[PDB]
């Protein structure tokens, strides 16, 4: 069952890798009202916020991340929230993370005699989902400062997370299993 | 027009479905990071049995048992387990507390598009207990189905 | 004018009466999907869990009351049954302290008059509980006495 | 004992029955204020309701389940619920899940080699609770969409599903009982 | 005249004395009932062991356990002793639940003869525990003591 | 103005620093009454009860958090410090709750906003335990090395 | 230690009784304001109320059980508490109960052969107790239909209750010792 | 080891009775506004109230822990209270037991043949932790009886109150070990 839960788990690495990729590079992360020029329904993601119908349908704006006047700087925690919504740090490290894993997937398919770097890969595939969790809190918080709603990035951007800690379980269980084999092996052989 | 009465899922209301939808995530990520840092090291193991009973089925176990604030007959007893089991426990405080505060208010709030509770208010828990109940003995007899299938297949 | 059992105001009656009944429901339901299947039973046979339906109808009872448990269920049928008896617990349990707690400030401490009714209640239970040792213990020792004839 | 066992189920599911077609068939369900032709003290059952006082008392009338109300703003959820509640499926689901596992358990009676048979009336018995929970939290969630009480119908239905919940833990004893008996056989 | 804080026991304010009195006599009563039906049937016992441990102390710390919401490593498994369980369970929430409903009000209340609570609102808690701190330390001290005299005593 | 940690307004923060101190200073008393007599040790010595420093702080955040509990104090002493620790609890939590519930009807949805601090709180504490077992894990793998050399 | 556990219970049982009988027939229950002619400072007890100090001190007027006028009946409940209150049932029954404990106390002393009967002392204390905590409830209840105070036949009542239980479960103790014996001899003898 | 657990126990004592020895003379407790002469910003300990800026540096007051208030309807617990804060009767409790345990310690070193003196070291530390704790809970419910904030002093208090329960630890610990070494060789 090993060659089935390894295809399972690059399959299932590669499918978050690349939906995570997409929910930060597509804009369809909101829907909300507001104006693409530097009011009306528009589509707004990490980087840039596009109107879609009326008269200027298609036009893309860069997302201004520090709103307001007079630079009140009162509090800290909101410059910082500000800082880290605006860089994205959060959803590019579960990337990073995301492709880490993989490469650590290739690498034990390639070397078959390490066990370690499969350990490796989980813990990546888990912490980038605890990174993408972290993401998702603060883009939200980011839009507490009319109805609006979250669009297939979004959801794309949820969808990688749940299959990253899926394949995270899955890299642990095959971990646990090899070291199973290895005690076998010392077992018979002692 | 006409009052409109909370939904059949109203015992929602008091968090936003943003709030539940990290709830849902955080509690896959808690039972996720306990069964990994419970089950990884081979240390921990001894035909070969390891020393915890926190398995991916029973970590997601203990956790919605520490979520609902009832608890099960196992608890984690390393390090790192109880650091996790600790840090879900003070997060289950705080959300519980803030989500049972005013659930009444929220089951009978009537809106424009005190009194006893009315069953009408809780119907919707009764439906989700019942529904939860046909599927457990769905899954039971489609188990005991494969299980007789599979023993009828063997013996003959 | 609350009565004796003012404790019981906050939730309807037929809200009463529809939580003893899902009480029932869901422990013959957890005895059911713990119990019937013959592949949790190896060699007096002995079964696999302890969740016959005096244990059924025990842990269901603790799970509702918010007390400790001494069994919680394994299998999967028998823990989808204790997680929804779980959530339905905490929704009951909840919307009621809410509304007792509504019901009470319509500062002023709690009367002896306002719980009498809790306090008899649990008198009745523990003579309900003696006589019922008492039978079974006279029970038992006409049993023997039998026995030894 | 396996007859007494037997006995006792057989007794049991018959009462249930009996107890679940009465409080279907019957129009004492409740008792509140209401009209009889076309505001006195009424009795009201699942289909009919019919005043039990005044000047018209006998002659009575059918429940209207879709009442000539504004027929504006309307949700999907309060028409599913009032269709659900006219059609009184569950209830009449119960009865019929209660009539399949008195036939399961005169088959088994039949076909005692079977055993599975005793599963199948359990698992209807417990399903006809069910299904009983289900139409009384339907019918009392229709009746609350101000002074009324329960008539003699529906805690013949209460005590129906009671008996029937009791009848399933029976034939699931008989089950697990007659299995540990082919399991002691075999091992011996 | 100036404003009266709350005395250092304003914890008991949320119930009558009457109430305190007759909580305490029904968990005596409960206990001693538990302890009754546990251990008094001579075919309940197997040099013999009872199938319990339902023994009086353990009766009034299952009881505490109970009434305090925390619960212990022991359980009634007998039918009377579940009788008792149960009713004291159903003791235990009603009462509960009817003094933590306005506790801060209570803690908080100004009279003459929102806002986060105070350290001064809660020191009363804080010194009963030191204090039984204290007093458990002395009692262990004690049987310490005790046993180290009645070993030297037994050596010499 | 709420900020992300705004669940702990209804407490003042000289409250949380003395919980603190007092469940440093109970888990310490508890371990110290349940382990320090030599008459609890029988014949490597092991004890009768299974309370050390560790279980003994583990039973008293347990306690403190209304979740269950592994193990229960037996003797007279570790009895009483369980008591009084689940009175305190009682109270406390009692109090917390309440004031919770007045602060958040000053029937609004809760937002993620006022919620944040918790999840921030809860994901460093998954990444400190995933630390901490990777370092305990390396160390035990270089000592075996060593071993085995 | 049997003469020892014996004599305590004996002792214990004598000691409840006698403050049950004297709680019973005393009448300085309450401290209130009333009057005690068919307002002042009067005591109370079960059955009299009787002015101390003013101008007619030490006179006792037997208790009104049944206030208020024109009969009203639309609750049962009351009436009950109000008969209940007025009989004083429970705590005459739990004299009555302390004297059938000690009786059977006195009958195995006896005897000295029946262990059973010794079971049945236990009950009766233990069940009298229940019976006190009824009538302290009641008594309580009924004068909810100004400051008041509770005097030293109240808390007699109480000791009373608090004594009975210690006697209870000494006498089961007393009973398990029994059957433990009884247990090792017949071991001994098979 | 031994005589690492010696050197730690033996530092930690120390480092706790320094600490409660610097916070209980210092007098940079509490923040808040107030007068140095006879409402600016002023640093408080538990004896003496100075003012760290205006016209008035440097020369600072007595705290007046019984005011010449009004004098009339003074409770017996605020009295109590006031007296207990007054003399700082626990701060110096805790300051006196940790030089006791360190005494105690001492003596053990010198007298290693007995292994009360861990258990009697270990009993003064784990109660002087509980005098700070009391001392720490009369003094902020006395600063109670409105913007200020809390000095190092305060914070040295607590940081020699967390190290004190770690000493009484590890000497429980240590005395622990000893009885099982002795067990040891008296069963082998
Ligand atoms: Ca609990
Ligand atoms: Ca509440």
């Amino acid at each position: 069952d090993r060659g089935v839960q390894m295809l399972l788990t690059t399959v299932g690495a590669f499918a978050a890798f690349s939906l995570m990729t997409i929910a930060v590079g597509t804009d369809y992360w909101l829907y909300s009202r507001g104006v693409c020029k530097t009011e009306v329904m528009t589509h707004s993601g990490l980087w840039r916020t596009c109107c879609l119908e009326g008269n200027f349908k298609g036009l893309c704006k860069q997302i201004d991340h520090f709103p307001e006047d007079a630079d009140y700087e009162a509090d800290t925690a909101e410059y910082f929230l500000r800082a880290v919504r605006a860089s994205s740090i959060f959803p590019i490290l579960s990337v990073i993370l995301l492709f880490m894993g993989g490469l650590c997937i290739a690498a034990s398919e390639f070397y078959k005699t390490r066990h370690n770097i499969i350990l490796s890969a989980g813990i990546f595939f888990v912490s980038a989902g605890l990174s993408n969790i972290i993401g998702i809190i603060v883009y939200i918080s980011a839009n507490a400062g009319n109805s609006y709603s979250y669009g297939w990035s979004f959801y794309f951007g949820a969808l990688s997370f749940i299959i990253a800690e899926m394949v995270g379980v899955l890299a642990v269980h095959m971990f646990i299993d090899r070291h199973k084999q290895l005690r076998a092996t010392a077992r018979a052989t002692d | 027009p006409q009052k409109s009465k909370p939904g059949v899922f109203s015992f929602l209301d008091p968090l936003a479905y943003e709030i539940w939808m990290c709830i849902v995530f955080a509690y896959i990520g808690v039972s996720v990071v306990l069964f990994l840092v419970s089950r990884f090291s081979p240390y921990e193991w001894h035909s070969s049995e390891s020393t915890n009973e926190f398995g991916i089925f029973n970590s997601l176990w203990f956790s919605l048992g520490a979520f609902m604030q009832q608890g099960c007959d196992i608890s984690p007893r390393s390090l790192s387990g109880r650091i996790v089991g600790g840090v879900w426990w003070f997060f289950t405080l705080i959300i519980i507390s803030s989500y049972t505060a005013n659930l009444a208010a929220f089951l009978t709030v009537e809106r424009m598009v005190t009194s006893a509770l009315s069953l009408s208010n809780v119907a919707g828990v009764f439906y989700i207990l019942v529904g939860g109940l046909g599927l457990a003995m769905l899954v039971a007899l489609i188990e005991f189905c494969y299980k007789s299938r599979a023993e009828a297949k063997r013996m003959k």
